[PDB]
């Protein structure tokens, strides 16, 4: 019961969610390989600047 | 008949993909628990530096 | 099936061709299927029943109890806030991937 | 005209759903399930509650977010268009330093 | 009448859809439900040291 | 050994099995005594039928609730989902795809979270002298840009 109403009472607000949550998802997704460079590269520097 | 079409077309072929999901989710929960301090001196400590 | 005690019978369906089959001809295995065979429904429900066991069901009904019991509110907060928050950041993308 | 279902028929049909059903699975999600919720529904419920409240934070910021998004966008775009001047810095700079 | 009404459950069943949907639920969280549960109450702490 | 009281079909002769098959080691005596702990019982079609009936009383429908617990949770969650597969299948994947870009690289971001906070924490305390050294070198640079050469 405590499912059924939870389903219930959270439907209409969990498409647009969802969605959001989709784009947002994909914006890092479709860029990882440049992430993981960008992580690396800043792994560099920020090792550099926190060394001195 | 129709939640099991949805549930189909939701977890068609997630298999390795929500396996990845939920590894990527536990470690980089876990390795956040691990490093909280840092983030915590980051947090509270960047403000000064930027609005000076 | 003829009955439950072991006894058979064959069963033909016509179909919906008009084409007439000649004599002696062979059906395929292709359009042939076999009959109820027992002991394979019995052991499908093993695995059905080994995941009815009482310990995990009952520690499974509580938590859900604890969790879910009048979190309605707080779950729609949290998705009216994620949908807000995630449509802004995603109106960003070409400016985030720049 | 119509014919009940015999309970060959019937038996047929669930002998079908569970041998072709996926069955066996069941029982091992139970268990993760259970692997997620044993002792840590109190943790759990408070774990949405902190969500719910961080989550609400985050949104109350979105326009600045996207200001800050904006304004790192253009700085780092007068940067990468000077990339050249950059290497040039980098490369002369710190042996006379 | 018992009969009819488990048939008119099982033709609804589909047994095809069912078998991917539960293999790709068991494969989301087949080797971890203990780390799941350990990553929540972590994240429970990190957003209570955040917040 | 474990002696357990089998019946082995719908009308049969009961009988005793020593479960477990023997495969060397020390063996069962004579005179010996099995207790309560090391026996089995048939499970008895009255319990059976005592138990079905329980289950479809409890569990079934009621004048409350007259799908009863199973048809209203299947009910909202067909009625909770219904178009939203390809949407939540979307969903997954991104998230998906995301979060493992993100653990790939999560050594590497947690490295330069704790960098940066050995940077900040070592830099944090001189906010004023920065604006200080930031207005002194402004004055010490207009101090020779009064005129255009």
């Amino acid at each position: 019961n405590v499912l059924s109403e939870t389903v219930d009472q959270t439907s209409p607000h969990l498409s647009a969610a969802l969605d959001g949550v989709a784009r947002f998802s994909e914006t890092i997704g479709k860029r990882d390989e440049d992430v993981k460079k960008l992580l690396a590269s800043a792994n560099k520097v920020a090792t550099v600047l926190g060394d001195r | 008949g129709t939640l099991l079409d949805e549930a189909a077309t939701a977890f068609g072929g997630l298999g390795p993909s929500l396996q990845r999901l939920v590894d990527s989710t536990q470690a980089i929960a876990g390795d956040f628990r691990a490093n909280i301090d840092p983030v915590n001196d980051i947090i509270e400590n960047s403000g000064p530096i930027i609005d000076s | 099936y003829q009955d439950l005690i072991g006894n058979r019978y064959l069963e033909l369906k016509r179909g919906d061709s008009d084409q007439i089959l000649p004599p002696g001809s062979t059906i395929p295995v292709e359009r042939t299927e076999p009959a109820l065979d027992l002991d394979a429904l019995v052991g499908g429900f093993r695995p059905l029943f080994r995941s009815l066991e009482p310990e995990k069901v009952n520690t499974i009904a509580t938590s859900l109890i604890t969790i879910f019991q009048g979190q309605g509110g707080t779950i729609n907060d949290i998705l009216d806030q994620t949908a807000q928050l995630t449509a802004s950041l995603a109106d960003r993308d070409q400016a985030i991937g720049e | 005209s119509s014919a009940y279902p015999t309970i060959e028929r019937t038996l047929a049909g669930i002998s079908g759903i569970l041998t072709g059903g996926g069955i066996p699975n069941i029982e091992v999600i139970q268990t993760e399930v259970f692997n997620i919720l044993n002792g840590r529904a109190d943790q759990i419920r408070e774990f949405l509650n902190q969500l719910d409240t961080f989550t609400d934070e985050l949104n109350q910021q979105r326009e600045e977010i996207t200001r800050a998004i904006d304004s790192t966008n253009r700085l780092l775009n007068i940067v990468s268009q000077r990339n050249d001047t950059l290497d040039r810095v980098l490369t002369e700079f710190p042996p006379l330093i | 009448t018992l009969f009819e009404t488990i048939t008119a459950i099982s033709e609804q069943v589909d047994p095809i859809k069912l078998n991917e949907t539960l293999t790709a639920a068991a494969q989301a969280l087949d080797g971890l439900g203990d780390k799941f549960g350990r990553s929540i109450v972590d994240g429970n702490a990190i957003l209570a040291d955040v917040n | 050994a474990t002696a357990s009281i089998l019946n082995p079909s719908l009308v049969a002769s009961r009988v005793i099995q020593l479960s477990p098959p023997y495969t060397g080691g020390p063996t069962l005596r004579d005179g010996a005594v099995l207790d309560v702990d090391r026996t089995q019982v048939p499970i008895e079609y009255d319990e059976v039928r005592n138990q079905v009936t329980r289950l479809l009383a409890d569990l079934g429908p009621t004048p409350e609730q007259p799908k009863g617990p199973f048809g209203d949770i299947i009910e909202s969650f067909a009625d909770g989902f219904a178009g939203k597969g390809e949407q939540l299948n979307r969903t997954l994947r991104g998230l998906s795809d995301a979060l493992t870009a993100l653990n790939e690289g999560r050594g590497d971001f947690f490295a330069v979270v704790k960098s940066l906070a050995l940077f900040v924490n070592a830099l944090h305390r001189s906010d004023q002298q920065f604006v200080a050294l930031n207005n002194d070198l402004a004055q010490f640079t207009n101090s020779f840009t009064n005129t255009d050469q």
